[PDB]
Order: C-alpha cells, then structure tokens, then sequence
DNA sequence: GCATGTGTTCTAATTAGAACGCATG
DNA sequence: GCATGTGTTCTAATTAGAACGCATG
C-alpha cells in the first residue's frame, strides 16, 4: 500500500538492476549533467531516489567531477524542509577516488562511507542516508587489499544491488 | 519600526582581511568576523591589522556544517579562492577540479550550508571573486555552482591599476556603473612617495611575480626617481590596491612576502564599491 | 637681534636624518638642513620623509673650506662618525687613524671650518656622538681633537634599550640629568604591536647584526607571541629607538637593510633632549 | 706677507715637531750660538694650553720620520693640524706668520690626499739631485716654495725611490731658505 | 669580575629578477 | 583581435642566523 518511486539517475545507467529487481517511465537518467539547471531537475518531475555513481575502473574524466556534480543535483532534488514523504540518495564508488577525494566525498556528503565487499574481488564504497545500508553489519575487509584488488584491476553490483533492496519497504510494487 | 542590527560575517580565503577593512571603513557595525586561512603571513597582519578582533578558525577544510549553524546565523559570506590552478598566467595549471583549484568547492559547500532555510526571508548576502583571466569550462562550471553569472569590475576605473576580475554574488546593485570618489586614487604619480616621478598613468595587473610590477613585455620601470629608473615601493604597492599605507609592514616580511599577499588581494575600492549598499541592512557608527 | 631667527644646520654623517626629525618635533623652524652621506638607503629615507628639504652633498671629504663658506654660515653643526673601526665589538678594528675611523678627523676639520671667526657673538652650536665601548686611546685622542670632555648618555634612561653613547658638544645644559618625559616609552612592551609580549623590561643594544635584537649570552628572543617566541619586528624596533612607525619603509628595504640603518642611528628621545633647549635660541614656528 | 727692514726684525720662535729641526736653522743662521726653539716629540697629550703656554710661535714644523714610525702615517698630519690651529695667532697679529710639513715619500696615495684635504693645498716635489738622489713633499704658506720652478718628478719614478730607500742634505734644506728674508739672521 | 658590544664573515635559506607559456576577451 | 596574465621555476645576489672576537667600564 506504498507508492512506487521516481528515480533521478546519474553518470552510470542502472535500467537495468532496477528493472531487473522490478522497482512506462519513472525513471529519469542523464549522462552529461554539465548544463544541468536548477529548473531541469525540477521539471523532470519529483524524485524518492537520487542515485549517483563513479565509472568503472578504467573508462574519462577526474575523479572529483562526479562527486562535485553529484553533491549539486542532489540539492536541486531534495524535497521540502517539512517532509511529505520517504526520501532517499546514495553515491557509489568503484575504487577510482584516492585517499584525498574520499576525505573530500565525506565532508561533501557529511558522513562517512561503507565498505562493501566480494569475496577480495570486486569492490564498492557508498555513501547513503538509508537507515538500513549502514544498519547491516557489513563484512569488514581491509583497505590495503582493496588497494592491491585495484592494482590486479589496472592489468586489465550483486549485493550492491540488494542495497536497494531494503527500499523495497518504503516503495512498490513488483 | 525594529533597529538594524551590526553584521555578521563569514569570510572564507580572507587573506589580508581586506573585507573587514573595507566594512570598517563604510562605518559598518560588525559583531562577529570568522575568517579562514591558511597563511601565517595572512594571518598575521589579521590579528595585528585589526587588533585581533578576526576569530581565526583555521583551514576551509576542517568548517563543517553544524560549525556554520553554530556560529551562525551569517549576514554576510564572502570569499576569494586560489587562482594559481585557475589562471591561464600559468601554464602549468591543474584546473578547477585538482590542484587549489578544487578550494573553490569548499566556498561552494558552505556558501549552502550558511544560507536561510525555507520560511526564512532574512536578508543574506554574498560574494565570490576570481580572475576573468581563466578557462571558459572553469567559468562556466562556477557558475553552475553557484547558479548565477559573475559581474566584470576592472579596477582599472577606480585604482591606479588594471585589474579585471569576476564577482558572483547577490550583493545590492552589484551591476550599477562606478563612480569615482574624492578620495579614489586614479593616477600613478598619486600613489609615489615624494620625489618620485610617475612614467605611466596606469599599472598592469600586480601579481606575486616580482617582475609583473614592471610595465610592458620590454618590462619597463614604472617610475623615474633621482637620475636612475626604479620599480613600485611597497608601500606604493599599497597605495595602488587601495590599501592603508604600511598595511602589510609586519612581522618582518620582506619586499617578495608583502607583493605576495598584495598580489593575491582584492582592490580595496572595488570591494568598497560592492559594500557600499550594505550599510542600509546594517548599523553603522 | 631683531627677534629669532630660523636655525641653520650642518650635519655630517647624517644617516636617516635624525636630526631634522628631532629638530622638527621640536618645533624648530628650520632654514636649512645640509646632510653629507654616502649611502644610497640613507639619502632616500632623508629625501622622502623630509620631502627633499635637506640638501645632500655628498662625500664628506668632498666638503671643502669654500663649500663651508658658501653653505654657510651654519648655527649648528652636529655629526656621527662611522664606529664599526672603533667599537670593540670588531674584532678586526682598524682604530681612529685607519678604515672608516679616520673620517672622524672630517668632522674635525668641518666643525673647525664651519666655526664663526675671532670676535663673533653668534650663537654656535655643535654636537658628537659615539659609542662608548671604543678604545681607551681612541677616546683620548676625540676629546683631545675636539677638545672637550664627553658626556656618557645611556638610551635605556629615555627609551627601551640600553645605548651607552658619548656626546660631545656644547649644547646648553648636555650635563643636566635625564628626565622621562611623558612620550617616551620605557619598556619594551610599549613598543610592541598588538599580541605581542615582552620577555624583558630593555632590550640589549641594537647593533647592525641580526641577532643583536637576541638577548643575553644565551641568545633568548625578545617577545612571545602565540606561545611562541619571536624576534622584534622592524615596526618595533622603531618604536624602540623612538622613531616614527614606518620611518625607515622605504625603497622595498629588508629586514636587515632596516636594522642597519636603525643600528647606525641615534635614539630619537636622547636627540630631543639634548636639542631640547635649542628652541629658546631659534625661531619656533 | 709683506718684507720688512732688516732692523725690525726678530729671532724667529720655532716650534719643531716629532724632529728637531735645531741643527739646520742654525747652519743656515736663525738662532744665535747661544741657546726659542721648542721641540716637542710626545704629542699625544699636548693639549691647546700648553702651547700657547710654550710661548708665541712664527714657524711651526712639521715633518714625518723618514726607519721605523712608531705612530701611522696619517698620524703625524692629523696631530700637525691640531696643534698648528693651536698655535695660529690672532687675526690682527703683526709678524710673519708661517707652517711647514715635511713627507719623505712615506704616505701613500690616499694620505697624501688627507693631507692636502686639511691643509687646503696640493704639495711641492722638492728633488735633489746625475740620477735623483732625495726628494721630499712639502706643504707651507710660505710664498717662494709653491712658486720656484722645481724638477718635475714622475709618480712611477717616486714610487722606486721608496722602494730602495726602505730596502735599507744641502738642497733640501732650502725650505728654511726663503725664511731668511723675513727674520734674524746670525753669522 | 665578567657580561657586553653604532662588526665582520661564514652557512642554508630566500629574495629579486627573468624566462616561460598560450588561451581568452 | 592579439596581447595580457591573483603563476611557477631557476639563477645569482642578499638575507637571516650564528660563530668569532677581546678590550673595557
Ligand atoms: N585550504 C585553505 N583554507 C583556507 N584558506 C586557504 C586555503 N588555501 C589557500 N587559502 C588562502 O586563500 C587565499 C586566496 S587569495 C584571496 C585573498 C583575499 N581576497 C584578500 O583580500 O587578501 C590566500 O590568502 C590563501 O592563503
Ligand atoms: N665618507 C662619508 N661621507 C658622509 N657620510 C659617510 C661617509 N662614510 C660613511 N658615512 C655615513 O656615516 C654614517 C655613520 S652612523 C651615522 C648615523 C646618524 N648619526 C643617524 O642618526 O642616523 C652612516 O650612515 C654612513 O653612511
């Protein structure tokens, strides 16, 4: 008996893990958010999820640009003060931010990132305000190997799409 | 009818603290005055400029938001980010998004976190300043982020010196035409020390390169003193920003330590003239 | 004698003309003031904070009888003969007869020169200065040549370091003691800017070396600030002497560009005291 | 300045300093046979009172030690000037008034300019006599000395004569000579 | 007795000057 | 239009620091 959600998409498509986890258009994607106004995010109707993601290792452009423009159309899609509803944003790394614009990506989000493993193959950090992507006691895993899991990456998604899942309860249907 | 209250100030690059030297002299009450910066230099003249009224918070990176809402609430956010990453006078720059150029942000993040919340008609004013002399993308991209076009003030019109810079704000009539006041030094020859002949009627824009005090690419001395050629003073320097004379003439600092921090400053009657209108919003003396 | 008149002086090794300075302060009206110096920095500060009153000639061993005629006549004749060939503090002094000692004898023969002839009432005035701690033969031979006694005058009495000076002269009253007069500042803490702390009452004396502003055999720093120690700041220094602030902020100086020029000078309340009297014989306008 | 008659002369006072000049003004006759010539070696603590004390003077000498100078060149000049100005009499004074300094070749460059700085005159080459034997510089107010035409001295031929001189008469002694016209003369 | 001193000459660290650079209004 | 620049880097001249120095009140 919850309403189904609009999703602001960011940089990197995911028609394909929301569509596939069943959560006709809802969805808004864009790719080049440079000319992206105020009145843009606006007009493309309300959103409940604003969703933002770095490349994958080894894709076009610096690191920080992705968080910077992150952090500015979040704050064009945030509801008002008093809330009418469920709102939810969540920023995903794959490894590409350095140890400065991690720090950076914390300060700019006001929280500290989790760490979210593959069992030592690949890796995902995430900065989310869900109650229940910081709730889950996720598996610890040391950062050194995470920094050695990318250096065997330069040579050449499953549970981070169950980060979705517990927004199952605020949403619909399918 | 309720009273104005004094103002209440965030700057962030402050530098030589020439936005509260500026406020000082409108005659305009200020209660508070958080600064932050980096540079013992800077810092230095600050607390002893201003007899340390400034309360000094230390590096941009380390403001967070409760710290905003905590010494808040702020009338007033100004601020000037580093351009050694930003100006095309280097070729060796990095960009908005690396480097110092990424300081920027961090007037960007607070500049949000310091403003009124919904329901809150207060009156809130800002402003941004940086060179025109920058990459097209980097423009744009500032003024993506702060939603606005910036307004070009040479100071060129109302100092002694070219000086043509980008001002992103909501500050009252920021785009009305200047005016020269009485005590507007325009000329070279006005701000030379006695005896001292001015060979130009303008400078070109003083920069922390020594050699940028000197005219022309055939680099030629600004002014003719006693049978031999001779650059800027630093206390002519001074005059020429728009400065106090002997402002920077502390802690020892040598000729290279005081254009440094004049070079890295705001012309003091163009901030003048973007103040100004803020007297009607606050006490005054 | 109608009425006063304005003084007219003669000064040798004028340095940063403290002279006129003292005999401004004092009210002293001043129909010409003619300096020998050498040095470039010297001259410039004289020429600037002096607006180019003071006639600068040059080489004092340029100076001759018939200069002195012409020039004149001179009602004050006053001179500071280098010292780094006298002081003891040179390990490798020269003495009075060799280096830049010898030029004492310069203004031996000026003052001889300069003097009014057999008969003459007019008043004439004459004034010495050097260190104290110079050799007990070389102190013999000044006082013979000048033929007067000296009179020792320690800085540390009107100021806030110790400078143990002798003066020789003729001015009225040189032997009178020293009484602190309400503008002088007698300890270090006056002199400092604001946020600055005196370690100590009085300073040891201010030589040219950079680390005469250091104090004791164990080299202790001067002032605290943000606990932290620190070296006295140029602006300070100064304030120590009793020089105007900024008096020496001229030609993009240096730190040690300044300091050799203060170390060179005489303590400005020391000067008003003993030119104190010369008010009663000259027009004061 | 001017001559006068021969019986309105007096025996001429003479201050001699650092060298006693007693032998040749009496060879060439200015004091009698009989002991007015006062020669002061240690002027350091001569002050003004004690020459005007010493008596009146009509002829102060001076003259630098040809050996070993146990005072610096520039030494004998500055205390020559001192005492010089000490013994100058009043400006209505009535005998001839004259002063005299004598180098032999030992000041340099940059003190025989001191010297001529403080005595207001460039000095007289006095050579004798083929090859040059001696020669002196002399500083005076006496007339006749910086008018004679004398043998013009080369620099570079100066400086060789202080050179084989430190490697260790009559015509020099006409400094006195044009004195004769102005005082007592004994014979 | 014993600290003190109108200085000079060593360093390693800066200063002052010049070269470099090319996109932007 | 093209020429102007909140800069960085490198080089010799200066700086800021410190050792050295011993006769003198
Ligand atoms: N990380 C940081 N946090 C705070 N200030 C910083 C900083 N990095 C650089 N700065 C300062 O930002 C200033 C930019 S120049 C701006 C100076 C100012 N407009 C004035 O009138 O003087 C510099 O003084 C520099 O010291
Ligand atoms: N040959 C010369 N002619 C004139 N002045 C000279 C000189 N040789 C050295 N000097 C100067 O003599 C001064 C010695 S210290 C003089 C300081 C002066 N009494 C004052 O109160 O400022 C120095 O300034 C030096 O430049």
């Amino acid at each position: 008996r919850r309403q189904p959600v609009r999703v602001l998409s960011l940089f990197e498509d995911i028609k394909k893990e929301l569509t596939s986890l069943g959560f006709p258009g809802q969805l808004k994607h864009v790719v080049d958010v440079t000319d992206t106004v105020r009145k843009d995010v606006e007009e493309w109707g309300p959103f409940d999820l604003v969703y933002g993601a770095t490349p994958p290792l080894g894709h076009d452009r610096p690191p920080s640009w992705y968080l910077f423009q992150f952090h500015r159309l979040l704050q064009y899609a945030r509801p008002k003060p008093g809330s009418p509803r469920p709102f939810f944003w969540m920023f995903v790394d794959n490894l590409v931010l350095n140890k400065e614009d991690l720090d950076v990506a914390s300060r700019f989000l006001e929280m500290e990132p989790v760490t979210i493993p593959d069992v030592l193959q690949n890796a995902v950090r995430v900065w989310s305000n869900i109650p229940a992507i910081r709730s889950r006691h996720w598996a610890l895993v040391s950062e050194e190997e995470l920094s050695l899991l990318a250096q065997n990456k330069q040579s050449s998604t499953k549970l981070v799409k169950n980060c979705f899942l517990p927004l199952r309860e605020y949403f619909k249907y399918f | 009818a309720e009273k104005r209250k004094p103002i209440r100030v965030l700057s962030l690059f402050d530098g030589i603290a020439t936005g509260l030297l500026v406020l000082k002299d409108l005659g305009i009450q200020v209660d508070r005055y958080i600064a932050s910066e980096v540079c013992e230099d800077s810092i230095t003249v600050g607390m002893v400029r201003h007899q340390g009224k400034i309360m000094y918070v230390g590096d941009v990176r380390s403001v967070t938001q409760k710290h905003i809402q905590e010494w808040g609430p702020f009338d007033l956010v100004i601020g000037g980010s580093p351009c050694n990453d930003l100006s095309i006078v280097n070729p060796a720059r990095k960009g908005l998004y690396e480097g110092t150029g990424r300081l920027f942000f961090e007037f960007y993040r607070l500049l949000h976190d310091a403003r009124p919340k919904e329901g809150d008609d207060r009156p809130f004013f800002w402003l941004f300043e940086n060179v025109v002399a920058m990459g097209v993308s980097d423009k744009r991209d500032i003024s993506r982020f702060l939603e606005s076009n910036p307004v070009m003030i040479d100071a060129k019109e109302v100092s002694a010196a070219h000086r043509a810079r980008y001002f992103w704000g909501n500050l009252p009539g920021m785009n009305r035409p200047l005016a020269s006041t009485v005590n507007d030094k325009l000329e070279l020859q006005e701000c030379l020390e006695h005896g001292r002949i001015a060979k130009f009627s303008k400078v070109r824009t003083i920069t922390t390169a020594s050699n940028s005090i000197k005219q022309g690419k055939d680099q030629h001395f600004p002014v003719f003193m006693n049978e031999k050629e001779d650059i800027l003073w630093c206390t002519e320097m001074e005059r020429v920003f728009g400065f106090p004379v002997h402002y920077t003439d502390v802690s020892n600092m040598s000729r290279l330590a005081r254009q440094r921090l004049l070079g890295r400053s705001w012309s003091v009657p163009v901030i003048r003239h973007l103040f100004a209108p803020l007297k009607e919003y606050f006490a005054c003396v």
